[PDB]
Formats: structure tokens, C-alpha cells, sequence
């Protein structure tokens, strides 16, 4: 009942990747209302293929399409940084409803690996005069997406209060995540600083804050 | 220059109706088919309903029939979703969509719809304060999605990177916005975050100063 994708397709720069889409003979196999989207996180979908194989002026002709029975493929040449994406495969079916694919997430691999940025906010003062205290760890311009935030009080561990996004692709395509620390205003007076620590591969960068 | 601008989405309760519309405008609204389709998070797209160029015939997905509704104004170029018994399962972004034949160019910028049991909180918003400086503002303890912040009324863009929102324990999500902005501006120029929070309609503009 599903357009049937591969979840997951990676391949590295400049290489070519194709990706299936397995339907009915009640879809794919019975109609030429093909048509394929690209959708970049925090976006909407993009148009990137119609009829099986035709391309909307803007679409670069990297991309292109082709179909075999009840399997609609779209494939990717000279894979860039910005090919990477999630794409979807569309159909016409048989009661005039419409249908689209699992969906395909795009990795490009041999990308250049990038040291994160890191800004870190002491509690304001409004805040403070509010009851609450929240350190606040900005993580930016890091590649690939993985990265472990860990925070320290003086030179000790803090586990509790501490909040991480999962990392996510920026405009640059590059990478930012954030880290927040929730404390007592006391906790963040008594000690003497208060330090995040971001570890990206193999290499950790620390930022400290006091309240002066 | 085709637009397809959608509207309404917010927090709803269990079994609540919410009514989304998409204004139309550098295309014939009419001689165009129209859809809608929703996204959970995060998963995919998945269509909802289509509706023909006149309106004569619309259709829906099973997981939908029943419950919403599809129609258009073709004086006022508007496309509209009615939907009733809303499931926590209906939760997600809503694009709408024009048709070209058998294939959609063209798609909102989608609103969230949210189906939840849980209050609408505002956030509270706080500054942090600073060639080059970073400063920001702490945008805290909100709910639900989403959020917008710009500086200084959208005359500030460059140099802006807001930040995905943390979601805590409490449930509740919070972001931050920071601008690096040159440190010769700083005792000249001012710098405001504008805040917007929607479902409580929230709008706190909070100055930041070193």
C-alpha cells in the first residue's frame, strides 16, 4: 500500500547514487504520474522530477529518472554537499488518490571534517533575579554530526540538569547542536566557574563562564 | 512568483477541530488542482486530500476520510482543511500544494499541528549578552511549537543562526537565537530580539546590551 524506499542510500562526493521506488501495477507500473521531491531538513518538499524522467527548469540535470515495471528510480549524479537530503517518490494511483514513498535520507560522505564552534552564556540577570539560572552551550560549523557535550562545575561532573539537542544541519551545511544547563543561582555563585565542554572526533574544545 | 501561504495550525485538545487555509496568489487558483499533505516528526510525507480545479471532485486518504475536509474559494484563491475528531496521531507540519498534472510544484511553507492534551505555556525570554561579538536572547520554557525570533524587526539578518529547540523533561521546549554583529556597533547600535510564540500569542521584544 506504500511506495517501497530504501531508508537509508550513501555514497561519497562526485559519485552517482540511485534510488528505488517499488509500488503496484495500480501505480507505477500503470501510470506515467511519476514525480520525485527533494525536502532539505526544516523545509518543504522541492520538485525535482514529473513524468518519470522530466525536469522542472532549476533542477539541475544531476538528477534524473527512470521506471521499470512497479519500480520508479531517481538517480543522483556528481553527489554534492547539498544533494543531501531526504527524497520522495510520488504516484497517481487507481482511485485518483495519491501516494507517496517511505522516503530515501541522502548521505554524502567524503566530505572536510570541521572543528565546532562553541559559544557559551552565562546565566543572565534577569533570570537570576527570576529564580532560575540556565548555562547555555551554542555548538555550530561541525562536520560530521556527531558530537558529546559534557559540562563541569570548577573541574567537576554535572549529570543532572543538563538538556542536548541532536545535531542538525545548518545553512552551511554544516552542523549545530546546543547543551543547556539548568542550575540554582546559588549552584552557579558558589563555585568558581563553570565550564562546556564540546569533544567533536577526537579533539575537545572548553568554554568557561564566571560570575563576575 | 506563485504563493501558496498557509495559516491557522496551533495546539488542539483530543477530539478538538482546527481548520488550516492556504492563500494562493501568482497563478490561476482556479484551471489548478490543489492537495494537502502532513508530515509527522519525523517521518514522512504523506498525502491527505486532493480537490480539482472546480471543486467537483475531492478525495481522501483513508486515514483521514470522515474527519477532514477539503475545499476551495475560487473569488478569494483560498484552499481549506476542516478537520474534525483530531488523534494525537493526526499531529504534524500540513503543506498545501498546487498541481500541475499528476505532479505538485509548488508547496506551502507548511504549518505544525499539534494534538496534545498538554497547555499552551508562553516563553519567557532573556538576554545574553555580549571585530565581531556573539550576543543573544534565551528563549525559555515554551510550548507547543513553533517559534520565530528576528532582530531588530528583520532590519538584522546577517549573521543570525537560531538554534533547534531543546525539548526538556517538563515537556517544554526552549531555544536560543545569537547574531554575531561587529563590535564597533556595540554602544551605537541596539540590538532586539523579537520573539513571537503564536499559540499563547506571545510576542516579548527584549533588548540586549553588553
Amino acid at each position: 500500500s506504500a511506495l517501497t524506499q530504501p531508508p537509508s542510500v550513501s555514497k561519497s562526493l562526485g559519485q552517482s547514487v540511485t534510488i528505488s521506488c517499488t509500488g503496484t501495477s495500480s501505480d507505477i507500473g500503470a501510470y506515467t504520474g511519476v514525480s520525485w521531491y527533494q525536502q532539505h531538513s526544516g523545509t518543504a518538499p522541492r520538485l525535482l522530477i514529473y513524468d518519470v524522467s522530466k525536469r522542472p527548469s532549476g533542477v539541475s540535470d544531476r538528477f534524473s529518472g527512470s521506471k521499470s515495471g512497479n519500480t520508479a528510480s531517481l538517480t543522483i549524479s556528481g553527489l554534492q554537499t547539498d544533494d543531501e537530503a531526504d527524497y520522495y517518490c510520488c504516484s497517481y494511483r487507481t482511485g485518483a488518490t495519491y501516494i507517496f514513498g517511505t522516503g530515501t535520507r541522502v548521505t554524502v560522505l567524503g566530505q572536510p571534517k570541521g572543528a565546532p564552534s562553541v559559544t557559551l552564556f552565562p546565566p543572565s540577570s534577569e533570570e537570576l533575579q527570576a529564580n532560575k539560572a540556565t548555562l547555555v552551550c551554542l555548538i555550530s560549523d561541525f562536520y560530521p554530526g556527531a558530537v558529546t557535550v559534557a559540562w563541569k562545575a570548577d573541574s567537576s561532573p554535572v549529570k543532572a540538569g543538563v538538556e542536548t539537542t541532536t545535531p542538525s544541519k545548518q545553512s552551511n551545511n554544516k552542523y549545530a547542536a546546543s547543551s543547556y544547563l539548568s542550575l540554582t543561582p546559588e549552584q552557579w555563585k558558589s563555585h568558581r566557574s563553570y565550564s562546556c565542554q564540546v569533544t567533536h572526533e577526537g579533539s575537545t574544545v572548553e568554554k568557561t563562564v564566571a560570575p563576575t | 512568483e506563485v504563493q501558496l501561504v498557509e495559516s491557522g495550525g496551533g495546539l488542539v485538545q483530543p477530539g478538538g477541530s482546527l481548520r488550516l487555509s492556504c492563500a494562493a496568489s501568482g497563478f490561476t487558483f482556479s484551471n489548478s488542482g490543489m492537495i494537502w499533505v502532513r508530515q509527522a516528526p519525523g517521518k514522512g510525507l504523506e498525502w491527505v486530500s486532493y480537490i480539482s480545479l472546480s471543486g467537483a471532485n475531492t478525495y481522501y486518504a483513508d486515514s483521514v476520510k470522515g474527519r477532514f475536509t477539503i475545499s476551495r474559494d475560487n473569488s478569494q484563491n483560498t484552499l481549506s482543511l476542516q478537520m474534525n475528531s483530531l488523534r494525537v496521531e493526526d499531529t504534524a507540519m500540513y503543506y498545501c500544494a498546487k498541481e500541475g498534472w499528476s505532479y505538485f510544484d509548488f508547496w506551502g511553507q507548511g504549518v505544525l499541528v499539534t494534538v496534545s492534551g498538554a497547555s499552551t505555556k508562553g516563553p519567557s525570554v532573556f538576554p545574553l549578552a555580549p571585530g565581531t561579538a556573539a550576543l543573544g536572547c534565551l528563549v525559555k520554557d515554551y510550548f507547543p511549537e513553533p517559534v520565530t525570533v528576528s532582530w531588530n524587526s528583520g532590519a538584522l539578518t546577517s549573521g543570525v543562526h537560531t538554534f533547534p529547540a531543546v525539548l526538556q523533561s517538563s515537556g517544554l521546549y526552549s531555544l536560543s537565537s545569537v547574531v554575531t554583529v561587529p563590535s564597533s556597533s556595540l554602544g551605537t547600535q541596539t540590538y532586539i530580539c523579537n520573539v513571537n510564540h503564536k499559540p499563547s500569542n506571545t510576542k516579548v521584544d527584549k533588548r540586549v546590551e553588553p
